[PDB]
């Protein structure tokens, strides 16, 4: 009825990686600018013209995509599928992002923006925490309230690649001209690779 | 070859309907059952339902049952997919997928390109363009972040330079947020050095075509 895939896999190029579905099971690979392809159906079939780097298994009910000799170009979504009989229904799960981590970490450096003049003007305020130059390409964002969680208001882009091959990352809180008043301070907090950046922002006294 | 295309994005508002079309060529049509499949710009892929183009029987998935009506015309080999009563919940990639007859086993072999379809409240808006005064990215590397805030246009897309296309060198131009209004918003950053603030003018370009709006935004540094 539900099968179950992690969110995020990652290994170095020539190594072996796995990715896991627990619930037959069909694999499709994701690819940008292009549609879903099939690289492995009923547990173990490759079909031909897929790389025979890929490969498919089953235990019980844990089904299992393994790429060997991973390479760069690899990086993708990956989904698994059913045919939940039961129900006469076509089951997918929830995806996996395979990472192939191809250069050294690099930490974000984190810009927090207040609101513009203008936008007060128009009685609004925004607040953009810029996240840039990082590797691998996956943050956590967290606003804050001076100590507090912000638990609305929030916009957050997906990592997309920069020119130099690092990545970049936007947030976005929105606010009232009052509670940009009304607290001393707001928070951009960013988390990536388990290391934690924070910048804060307050108007502007002159 | 086998070939499926289907119809361009849509825009729609809440409780309106879609119909996407998803034209077949290079097999028999009627000898190969048709899937949708949606994927919501943050989520995974979704079983919408199946049809099967000789007789024209249908079977949807439980969340879409009285909500979702999938329909074929034989004499064009064109399948369709109508989806009701529409929320915000309903943006997402609409995908038609072929699926072989022998076996019984449901999957796909052949996909469609995919028809955004986006439902929102909004009508046609152009962006405000405010202003990200420069800010200290690094004091050691002497760099400066300084941007535009590209906020509140429907729908997409726009388009943003810098100083007239003269300015690309640490550039990076976000992809547009959703937000609850129904309304797009974007930003547009460039790394400068700190040197540069001051005696170099930067000014972003802002291009929403279907709102007639043209804005050049001059990026001036903090001062009191
Ligand atoms: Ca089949």
């Amino acid at each position: 009825s539900v099968l179950t895939q992690p969110p995020s896999v990652s290994g170095a190029p020539g190594q072996r990686v796995t990715i896991s579905c627990t619930g037959d099971v069909h694999w499709y690979q994701l690819l940008p600018g292009a549609a879903p392809k099939l690289l492995i159906s009923h547990n173990t079939h490759r079909p031909s013209g897929v790389p025979d780097r890929f490969s498919g298994s089953k235990s019980g009910a844990s089904a299992s995509l393994a790429i060997t000799g991973l390479q760069a170009e690899d990086e993708a979504d990956y989904y698994c599928q059913s045919h939940d009989s039961s129900l006469s229904a076509v089951v997918f799960g929830g995806g996996t992002k395979l990472t192939v981590l191809s250069q050294p970490k690099a930490a974000p450096s984190v810009t927090l923006f207040p609101p513009s003049s203008e936008e007060l003007q128009a009685n609004k305020a925004t607040l953009v925490c810029l996240i840039s130059d990082f590797y691998p390409g996956a943050v956590t964002v967290a606003w804050k309230a001076d100590s507090s969680p912000v638990k609305a208001g929030v916009e957050t882009t997906t990592p997309s690649k920069q020119s130099n091959n690092k990545y970049a990352a936007s947030s976005y809180l929105s606010l009232t001209p009052e509670q940009w008043k009304s607290h001393r301070s707001y928070s951009c907090q960013v988390t990536h690779e388990g290391s934690t950046v924070e910048k804060t922002v307050a108007p502007t006294e002159c | 070859q086998v070939q499926l295309v289907q119809s361009g994005a849509e825009v729609k508002k809440p409780g309106a309907s879609v119909k996407v079309s998803c034209k077949a060529s290079g097999y028999t049509f009627t000898s190969y059952y048709m899937h949708w499949v949606r994927q919501a710009p943050g989520q995974g892929l979704e079983w919408m339902g199946i049809i099967n183009p000789s007789g024209g029987s249908t079977s949807y998935a439980q969340k879409f049952q009285g909500r979702v009506t999938m329909t074929r015309d034989t004499s064009t080999s064109t399948v369709y997919m109508e989806l009701s009563s529409l929320r915000s919940e309903d943006t997402a990639v609409y995908y038609c997928a072929r699926d072989d007859p022998g076996g019984g086993e449901y999957y796909f072999d052949y996909w469609g390109q995919g028809t955004l379809v986006t439902v929102s409240s909004a009508s046609t808006k152009g962006p405000s363009v405010f202003p990200l005064a420069p800010s200290s990215k690094s004091t050691s590397g002497g760099t400066a972040a300084l941007g535009c805030l590209v906020k509140d246009y429907f729908p997409e897309p726009v388009t943003v330079s810098w100083n007239s296309g003269a300015l690309t060198s640490g550039v990076h131009t976000f992809p547009a947020v959703l937000q609850s209004s129904g309304l797009y918003s974007l930003s547009s950053v460039v790394t400068v050095p700190s040197s540069s603030l001051g005696t170099q003018t930067y000014i972003c370009n802002v291009n929403h075509k279907p709102s007639n709006t043209k804005v050049d935004k001059k990026v001036e540094p903090k001062s009191c």
